[PDB]
RNA sequence: AAGGCGGCCCCCUGGACGAAGACUGACGCUCAGGUGCGAAAGCGUGGGGAGCAAACAGGAUUAGAUACCCUGGUAGUCCACGCCGUAAACGAUGUCGACUUGGAGGUUGUGCCCUUGAGGCGUGGCUUCCGGAGCUAACGCGUUAAGUCGACCGCCUGGGGA
């Protein structure tokens, strides 16, 4: 039920630089993970989120 | 040259040398130094110290500028990332924001090969 | 790695903060790893080692 | 010592002004063992010392001192495969061993008839910032200087 | 299946696993010769060529330095279509099936219970580490066996020459 336009949500799992937060600092299943990352690609694709800091 | 009171200090941390560079907001260089330009050569370029002298001799190209506020974009590996940093503060500056611009490729070209030293 | 000095804080305090935000953020270890090429045997043996040697 | 801590041997005072600073002055000067022929040249230098200046003995000699003291000095190490120079802080004790060294060398390079005269002449040299001690002080802290990223 | 496969999206497509059933009814295992796939390098034709970099050039180091180090740099690395058919192609461990004490994990289904909880208890598939009997020259393997067996295949017969 991860969904890449649940922003808010996808905010809480990359860091202040816009990376991916491994699995091990959240405790997160890694099937969830995995979607998680899936979500955090596509949302970085429609500019949604950042891909860096910097741009 | 005129009076400035806003800009930003491009330090270029590299393993074998440091270049720090002040410009304005818009990214127009107003002066620059080198630790190889202030002295060092081989061994003692490689150093905080050298990047600090560094830093201290471009503090002082900027003096006819008037700068009071300036950023801080630190870029590299190399000593001298935090030197310089403090030898700009004590130069009576005052840093507003302290950013590291270092390049990350997202796994692009190709290094080099190892050394076989 | 993105540090505004905040108003009522010295100048060394936020220089500190500086360092660990980019150390937290491990940018100098990267720059560092990706200095060189690491043949891909080379970086599988590396992290077999390494996930070996984190069994204490 | 790779493990010895040692503590300190008990210098005599002076019998003429009862200073360690110049006891020590005169086992520096001295050769051979012959500690009232070193104690002689101290005596005469120090006078001779003092109707230039007038701040009787002890001050002159203090003054003299004064300006051979060095600060800071570089110790040679090998890490880098080359000649490493740190500067380091010299300790008190070790920076009036120096001097009083570095004096007595530069009095025995002199061409003055004895030595009474020669150590009077680098004395007052020394009082006067100038000679072969203050020469080496100013050498080592050249060094120093050059060396500082080192630190 | 192995070689291998790493942004995101779409189109075509193979295999594996699980739950409860229905169906066929030995249709199975292995396989000389045969065929197919087969990293990297290499070859042919046509492109492309940022980075890296055999050969090559120069600067160093050295007794020498046809090397390590440095500055460049062609083939190549990339794409399409063919060829090559080799690797420490490794788990140095052929495939298929049955049986034999355990512990801690990972990953992926599924079932049960005021589901208390990101829960507990079962039940499959794959997978990592340790270890018992046993086996082994020893190291070690140990239900994913190198233990106890069965079927078939490939291979070995002192070191060089090779």
């Amino acid at each position: 039920e991860i969904d890449y336009k649940d922003i808010a949500t996808l905010k809480n799992y990359i860091t202040e630089s816009g990376k991916i937060v491994p699995s091990r600092i959240t405790g997160t299943r890694a099937k969830y993970q995995r979607q998680l990352a899936r979500a955090i690609k596509r949302a970085r694709y429609l500019s949604l989120l950042p891909y860096t800091d910097r741009h | 040259r005129k009076q400035v009171s806003d800009g930003v200090a491009h330090i270029h941390a590299s393993f074998n040398n440091t270049i720090v560079t002040i410009t304005d907001r818009q990214g127009n260089a107003l002066g620059w130094a080198t630790a190889g330009g202030s002295g060092f050569r081989g061994s003692r370029k490689s150093t905080p110290f050298a990047a600090q002298v560094a830093a201290e001799r471009c503090a002082d190209a900027v003096k006819e500028y008037g700068i009071k506020n300036l950023e801080v974009m630190v870029k590299g590996p190399g000593p001298g990332r935090e030197s310089t940093i403090r030898a700009l503060n004590a130069a009576g500056f005052r840093i507003t924001n302290i950013t590291d611009v270092t390049p990350i490729p997202h796994n692009g070209c190709r290094p080099p090969k190892k050394r076989r030293v | 790695p993105v540090i505004k000095v905040r108003e009522n804080e010295p100048f060394d305090v936020a220089l500190r903060r500086f360092k660990r935000s980019c150390e937290k953020a491990g940018v100098l270890a990267e720059v560092r790893r990706r200095e060189f090429y690491e043949k891909p045997t080379t970086e599988r043996k590396r992290a077999k080692a390494s996930a070996v040697k984190r069994h204490a | 010592p790779r493990r010895r801590v040692i503590g300190q041997r008990k210098i005599l005072p002076d019998p003429k002004f009862g200073s360690e600073l110049l006891a020590k002055f005169v086992n520096i000067l001295m050769v051979d063992g012959k500690k009232s022929t070193a104690e002689s040249i101290v005596y005469s230098a120090l006078e001779t010392l003092a109707q230039r200046s007038g701040k009787s003995e002890l001050e002159a000699f203090e003054v003299a001192l004064e300006n051979v003291r060095p600060t800071v000095e570089v110790k040679s190490r090998r890490v880098g495969g080359s000649t490493y120079q740190v500067p380091v802080e010299v300790r008190p004790v070790r920076r009036n061993a120096l001097a009083m060294r570095w004096i007595v060398e530069a009095a025995r390079k002199r061409g003055d008839k004895s030595m009474a005269l020669r150590l009077a002449n680098e004395l007052s040299d020394a009082a006067e910032n100038k000679g072969t001690a203050v020469k080496k002080r100013e050498d080592v802290h050249r060094m120093a200087e050059a060396n500082k990223a080192f630190a």
